[PDB]
């Protein structure tokens, strides 16, 4: 399958 | 229009930033007042720092050219503004189900270490906010790179968006929509944090001789910051390292222009040709949008994050706070008992629309948190009580029947008290978003607003029902299956 699925906007932290 | 009155502004904005949480109850006053700094230092400058001459959809045929060179995919599709989703992919022929008709190389990506070996690289090595955010350092790097005239990456710059839809574009009383809701201590956070970020870097620029190179030294305004921690946000990537060891956070240009949908995610990265690859996620007749699929990201998310709201989102799910309280007699046991089996002692859940309302380590934790002690002790000493514990996500598979009508009993009580704690029900969200005639912005937040209570009304439904179930296998006394 997709070995590096590309999760598109992934949230990420900012604080 | 001194630059010593905004780098007192800066100085004030910084340490209001920097200051504790006031406490939930004035975290309102408190994004008030944070707002009034930003919008007189964003009154007092000049708005983005670099605006382009032509119009967005006038620097597409430089983003194709550019890509072409560089190895990528431009045919078959077109740049449409569509008036849903802004500007999107068309196809302009029949693309089959799993067609794999989009890549990227990675030599046009914006990434971490391309960010590294920039002119932000100096600076990069000495600021600690750089190195351990990733995204920060994106954004900086988009920033640099578009007040560079000769940057690589300005065909794919100068097609990028002017403004975003995320929280920090919101009006007050858009907002203000969102009191009493889980979503917006989330967008004061995000608003908080960033309003210090930039206050933050603008004094680093301005003191770290390492950045005297940097385009932002000579112009660096609070659009500049929103606009790039928005565009970063809205369009970030994960992909794999070029040995493939570590992961990195990327900007993907051209692939990115599509719009979302449901369904699943198609997009990976190939390293053996070093590309980013999506196949169809459908089928796409000539003339139609082509859609991917971002993810499994709830509307709050897509909200703050993505700053759209994606009707029927089958993902969506709200945030639930539980734990066991140290009061409780049996604290001991059901600690150790969740300690076994993974979970921490207090947590934050989730309760999502579609069903089930609660995952696997949600249902375990219920059931432990419903224990007498005599099931704790089965589940802590002898040798089935591995077993046991193995089973406590499985719903198939239940500790008694007294067990579960417990803890569906709590879910719906507790699910029924977060109900009380909005302003408004759901049958006045629903007037509002009929009767009024309101912006995209505003239609967010109330849409938003109306999504939880609508999840924990569904909660509160599916939990009454189940409690129901287990409550007439134990009145006609029910053989508890076993694995
Ligand atoms: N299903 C959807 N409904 C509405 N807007 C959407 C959407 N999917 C994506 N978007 C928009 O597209 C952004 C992600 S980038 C996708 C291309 C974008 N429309 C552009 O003009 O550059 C989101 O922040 C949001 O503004």
């Amino acid at each position: 399958t997709l070995k590096y699925p590309i999760e598109h906007g992934i949230v990420t932290n900012w604080d | 229009v001194s630059p010593k009155e905004i780098l007192n502004l800066t100085s004030e904005l910084l340490q209001k930033c920097s200051s504790p949480a006031p406490g939930p109850g004035k975290e309102w006053e408190e994004y008030v007042q944070i707002r009034t700094l930003v919008e007189k230092i964003r009154k007092k400058q000049k708005g983005l720092s670099v605006t382009f001459d032509g119009k967005r959809e006038d620097y597409f045929p430089d983003l194709m050219k550019w890509a072409s060179e560089n190895g990528a995919s431009v045919e078959g599709f077109e740049m449409v503004n569509f008036k849903e989703e802004g500007f999107g992919l068309r196809a302009t022929r029949d693309i089959k189900a799993e067609e794999l008709f989009l890549w990227v190389p990675r030599k046009l990506l914006m990434t971490v270490e391309s960010a590294k070996n920039s002119v932000l690289g100096p600076l990069y090595s000495q600021d600690r906010i750089l190195q351990a955010m990733g995204n920060i350092a994106l954004a900086f790097h988009l920033l640099c790179e578009r007040a560079s005239p000769n940057s690589f990456w300005q065909p794919y710059i100068q097609t990028l968006p002017s403004e975003y839809d995320t929280p920090l574009y919101f009006e007050e009383d858009e907002v203000r929509y969102l009191q009493s809701t889980q979503a917006i201590h989330d967008v004061f956070s995000q608003y908080k944090n960033t309003a210090r970020q930039y206050a933050y870097f603008y004094k680093v620029i301005q003191t770290h001789p390492h950045a005297n190179k940097l385009p932002l030294k000579d112009s660096f305004t609070y659009e500049d910051y929103r606009w790039a921690v928005s565009s970063v946000m809205t369009r970030q990537n994960q992909i794999p390292t070029e040995d493939g060891s570590r992961v990195t956070l990327a900007l993907i240009p051209l692939w990115d222009m599509c719009n979302h949908t449901n369904g699943l995610i198609t997009t990976g990265y190939n390293l053996e040709d070093d590309r980013c690859e999506c196949v169809a996620l459908q089928d796409f007749r000539a003339g139609e949008q082509i859609y991917i699929f971002y993810g499994t990201r709830s509307n709050a998310e897509f909200v703050i994050h993505s700053g759209f709201f994606f009707d029927n989102n089958s993902h969506d799910r709200v945030k639930i706070k539980l734990g066991v309280s140290k009061s409780d007699r049996l604290y001991a046991m059901k600690a150790e008992v969740l300690a076994r089996a993974g979970i921490p002692t207090s947590s934050v859940f989730a309760l999502h629309f579609t069903e089930p309302p609660i995952s696997a380590q949600l249902l375990a934790f219920l059931r432990v948190f419903c224990m007498t002690e005599e099931e704790l002790k089965e589940h802590l000493l002898g040798d089935s009580a591995i077993d046991r514990i193995f089973t406590l996500g499985n719903s198939e598979f239940p500790v008694s029947w007294d067990n579960e009508v417990k803890l569906w009993t709590f879910l719906e009580d507790r699910a029924s008290l977060l109900l009380k704690t909005y302003k408004t029900t759901i049958e006045e969200d629903k007037s509002v978003l009929k009767n009024h005639d309101l912006s995209v912005r505003a239609k967010m937040a109330i849409k938003l607003r109306l999504g939880e209570k609508e999840i924990l009304e569904k909660a509160v439904k599916s939990a009454a029902v189940n409690r129901e179930y287990y409550r007439q296998q134990m009145e006609e006394k029910a053989p508890l299956p076993k694995y």
